[PDB]
RNA sequence: AAAGAGAGUUUGAUCCUGGCUCAGGACGAACGCUGGCGGCGUGCCUAAUACAUGCAAGUCGAACGAACGGAAGUUAGUGGCGGACGGGUGAGUAACACGUGGGCAACCUGCCUGUAAGUUGGGGAUAACUCCGGGAAACCGGGGCUAAUACCGAAUGAUAGAGUGUGGCGCAUGCCACGCUCUUGAAAGAUGGUUUCGGCUAUCGCUUACAGAUGGGCCCGCGGUGCAUUAGCUAGUUGGUAGGGUAAUGGCCUACCAAGGCAACGAUGCAUAGCCGACCUGAGAGGGUGAUCGGCCACACUGGGACUGAGACACGGCCCAGACUCCUACGGGAGGCAGCAGUAGGGAAUCUUCCGCAAUGGACGAAAGUCUGACGGAGCAACGCCGCGUGUAUGAAGAAGGUUUUCGGAUCGUAAAGUACUGUUGUUAGAGAAGAACAAGGAUAAGAGUAACUGCUUGUCCCUUGACGGUAUCUAACCAGAAAGCCACGGCUAACUACGUGCCAGCAGCCGCGGUAAUACGUAGGUGGCAAGCGUUGUCCGGAUUUAUUGGGCGUAAAGCGCGCGCAGGCGGUCUUUUAAGUCUGAUGUGAAAGCCCCCGGCUUAACCGGGGAGGGUCAUUGGAAACUG
């Protein structure tokens, strides 16, 4: 994080473009599933993109209208 | 008109014929949708205090912000709070017109005030939300004056409530008095209504 | 030199004035001394409601009205009382 | 008067205890998808980080020595007033800083208002100007000349000082009034009327004294935060005697003398924080906050100091030291946006390098007038609140086409399409407000003052001034035409069917769904909530009686010290008399304005804005009652 915290993050949606030394926004929220994992990443704010082909639930996401 | 909809499937799922009767019975009197003929299913608590809110709501036909605020200030006056609610809705400028017989029905009656044809006093008004008081007369003003649709809706009028004074020669439409709860609806429970704001 | 003097208060375009008696030092809607009365600019015929006694006392203590209040107060009708009672 | 909603989850099933989660409201919010308008407000919460470039504080020729003009009429410097107001920020500060209530017989106060005495007589200069000298530049020296409401003596004048006489007094120190003796302390002219020229006089000023008003200074009772895994702290510290200093009391300071002062009713220390009116939530009691508006405080690159002044230890003043940026001819010089805009940086995150002094209020002036990034307006951003536009009415056992069907049908759907109608909004063109009171200038009238005017005060007429802006607002015509998205549909919780996938992809606040018939994943059709929005995240209150005063408990669920003796503290049998600290009650003063609430009125309604009222205190002075505690 932009304070120096290192952290775990989760991505939604089906399939990512994420690499590597990206810059991403997070955002609260904990998923039950995974052990350590507390944060969201925001899709569609920075160079994480949205998800392809969202017909519904598409503010969620961040995809575009078609 | 805020809600520029079909006005046939609300009377259909409040189950409720708005506006007389028709738009309900008649044709399928229930609800809409695909599931609509078949599967029938109970109601709980939440679904009748619900579904009583529905029914003012859209048989004045507003929003629901101003539902919420028309329902704080009537609230705030002495007396039973259901009760006060109706009354305090009934004066509406829509409604009045709508009463006078001057338009069929409500859509047509806020379109009517809306589009700057009637008058109050003697000056042109053109809020639909506006609050008749008890003595004011209300006019058309000329211009449109003789008007197909407003003198084709002057005729099919069926009576007009003992509250409201209008002859059809100088539209000159008033409020006797303050309306009783008694003679407005009576298909309503104002008792639900309350009880749902306040959960 | 404490003196009276207008006040605006109200909306935009719409002003409204509330004649006070503060100090020249203090800010123009800030601190005052006490309220005598109000002004109604809009007004095409323009209203005015004064106390006509605590201005009175006022002046005798070292008061001055405005440009705009030395009006109000002459065409109200009190300034010919504070001619009266300086010399009498 | 007001007056309180629950649900899911431990088990094969149950009842209790108990935690976790959810349904509501609010932001100076951010992010995602979408996006028509108008009114009213709001917009660097982080780096009190560093700052290009413009503008934010001047004015007076009616206080004193110049350039255009045949010497008429308008424009630098000395001098006065103002720069201590207005505007910004929240770093520090846990204390008389603030809120509330008092005291000052212990204090000061320019301008403003009233009253009383006068505004008399001289002297020596120096800026500007003119030469010389030094230096890159900032700017510094020397010689000569001149004026003032500039500066310094002099006459006269103290309720200023000293020594007293009397009275009337108060709260201990002491106060008020009058009288006597002695000694000190003041000043300025300018603009006009008259006369004569003596002189007089009007206005603005000048000096002293006393009142009022205004603004401040000092002291005190009470009130509002975490840690005891922070127990001692202090030495000008505590009191006294004499002096110094201040507007004023005081260890405020100094010499001497004594050893005191504070603390378990929490000193000291560490951490955090500007305080309040108020704001959000709550049935209430309370809990959280202190952005915008108003009052007080502190700060002005970081430390220290003082000058001038009525007022400063001074945001756009000075001196020294430090860090940083810039100009140097290397000797030296110049700076401070937490003012209005704007730039870089930080950040998930916040606007124009705009128009005016027309209105209000400021500074100067006698007045026109000058200055005013205060303030009026305009610009950008769905950031919030309020209003209403994306069309109305009639119209099929029911158009086509989607979507399903035990293939008959059902649903989208009166919604289409058709006929009839409207112009809020749009486009075009015409009319066009209020906000303006003024000031000054001109005639008068009446007054006080006059030997008389000029002049001063009040009254009535004439004339004059708009950034917004041709803005708001009307009427004339044409167009259904340019104007609907967002989230959910197993339960909590309103709303269900097909197809694809097959413990994969994936969903999720909790219970938990997905392992080739998923109402829970993805897409369609349909539906449900809202709507210029809708969802997610972060923070606060509620539900939470889950710190329980209102309003919980300790046999077995968490929870009675292993037991005693006892200092401080808390509580205390019966009756009579008295007192009046607690208790109850009346009057007076105050608790600003704005805000919530109640009653009226204006904006075409609302939001919004005015007028009146109410409420709000373990508050101060004073008068009562005596049952209860003392
Ligand atoms: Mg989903
Ligand atoms: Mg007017
Ligand atoms: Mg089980
Ligand atoms: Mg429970
Ligand atoms: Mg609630
Ligand atoms: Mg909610
Ligand atoms: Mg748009
Ligand atoms: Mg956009
Ligand atoms: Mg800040
Ligand atoms: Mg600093
Ligand atoms: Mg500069
Ligand atoms: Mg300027
Ligand atoms: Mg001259
Ligand atoms: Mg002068
Ligand atoms: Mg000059
Ligand atoms: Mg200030
Ligand atoms: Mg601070
Ligand atoms: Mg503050
Ligand atoms: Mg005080
Ligand atoms: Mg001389
Ligand atoms: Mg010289
Ligand atoms: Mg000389
Ligand atoms: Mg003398
Ligand atoms: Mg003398
Ligand atoms: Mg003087
Ligand atoms: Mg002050
Ligand atoms: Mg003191
Ligand atoms: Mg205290
Ligand atoms: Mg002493
Ligand atoms: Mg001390
Ligand atoms: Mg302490
Ligand atoms: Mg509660
Ligand atoms: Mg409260
Ligand atoms: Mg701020
Ligand atoms: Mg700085
Ligand atoms: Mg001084
Ligand atoms: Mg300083
Ligand atoms: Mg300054
Ligand atoms: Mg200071
Ligand atoms: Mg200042
Ligand atoms: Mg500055
Ligand atoms: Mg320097
Ligand atoms: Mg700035
Ligand atoms: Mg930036
Ligand atoms: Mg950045
Ligand atoms: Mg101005
Ligand atoms: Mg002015
Ligand atoms: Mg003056
Ligand atoms: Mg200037
Ligand atoms: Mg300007
Ligand atoms: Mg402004
Ligand atoms: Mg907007
Ligand atoms: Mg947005
Ligand atoms: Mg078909
Ligand atoms: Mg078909
Ligand atoms: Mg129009
Ligand atoms: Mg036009
Ligand atoms: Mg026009
Ligand atoms: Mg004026
Ligand atoms: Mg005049
Ligand atoms: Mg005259
Ligand atoms: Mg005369
Ligand atoms: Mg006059
Ligand atoms: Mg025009
Ligand atoms: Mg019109
Ligand atoms: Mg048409
Ligand atoms: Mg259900
Ligand atoms: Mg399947
Ligand atoms: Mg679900
Ligand atoms: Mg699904
Ligand atoms: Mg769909
Ligand atoms: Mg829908
Ligand atoms: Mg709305
Ligand atoms: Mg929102
Ligand atoms: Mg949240
Ligand atoms: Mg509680
Ligand atoms: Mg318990
Ligand atoms: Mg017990
Ligand atoms: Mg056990
Ligand atoms: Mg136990
Ligand atoms: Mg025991
Ligand atoms: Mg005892
Ligand atoms: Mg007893
Ligand atoms: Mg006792
Ligand atoms: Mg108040
Ligand atoms: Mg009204
Ligand atoms: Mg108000
Ligand atoms: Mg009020
Ligand atoms: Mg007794
Ligand atoms: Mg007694």
């Amino acid at each position: 994080l932009s304070n120096g915290i290192e952290v775990t993050a989760y991505i939604p949606g089906i399939g990512h473009n994420l690499q590597e030394h990206s810059v991403v926004l997070i955002r609260g929220g904990r998923v039950k599933d995974l052990p350590g994992v507390r944060y969201h990443i925001v899709r569609g704010a920075l160079d994480t993109a949205g998800v392809e082909n969202r017909g519904q639930s598409r503010s969620k996401y961040g995809t575009k209208k078609p | 008109a805020r809600y520029t909809g079909p006005s046939w499937k609300v009377s259909r799922r409040l189950g409720i014929s708005l506006s007389g009767t028709g738009k309900e019975l008649e044709r399928r009197p229930y609800a809409p949708g695909q599931h609509g003929p078949t599967q029938r299913k109970k109601i709980s608590e939440y679904g009748l205090q619900q579904a009583e809110k529905q029914k003012l709501r859209h048989m004045y036909g507003l929003t629901e912000r101003q539902f919420k605020n028309t329902f704080n200030k009537a609230g705030k006056l002495q007396g039973k709070h259901g009760e006060n609610f109706m009354i305090l809705l009934e004066q509406r400028l829509d409604n009045i017109v709508y009463r006078l017989g001057l338009a069929r029905t409500r859509r047509a009656a806020r379109q009517l005030v809306n589009h700057g044809h009637i008058t109050v006093d003697g000056k042109r008004v053109d809020i639909p939300s506006y609050q008749v008081s008890v003595g004011q007369v209300i006019s058309v003003r000329e211009k449109s004056a003789k008007n197909s649709a407003i003198a084709e809706s002057l005729e099919v009028s069926s009576f007009v409530p003992e509250y409201v004074t209008f002859d059809a020669e100088t539209l000159t439409g008033s409020l006797n008095r303050l309306p009783e709860r008694s003679e407005l609806a009576a298909e309503i429970n104002e008792a639900f209504i309350v009880e749902f704001y306040s959960r | 030199a404490v003196k009276i003097r207008l006040k605006r208060m109200g909306s935009k375009k719409k002003p409204f004035y509330r004649i006070v008696v503060a100090d020249s030092r203090f800010p123009r809607d800030g601190r005052s001394i006490e309220t005598i009365g109000t002004y109604n600019p809009l007004l095409d015929p323009v209203e005015v409601k004064i106390d006509e006694e605590a201005t009175l006392k006022w002046m005798h203590n070292g008061a001055k009205p405005s440009d705009t209040v030395r009006n109000l107060l002459s065409r109200e009708g009190i300034m010919e009382k504070f001619h009266n009672q300086k010399l009498g």
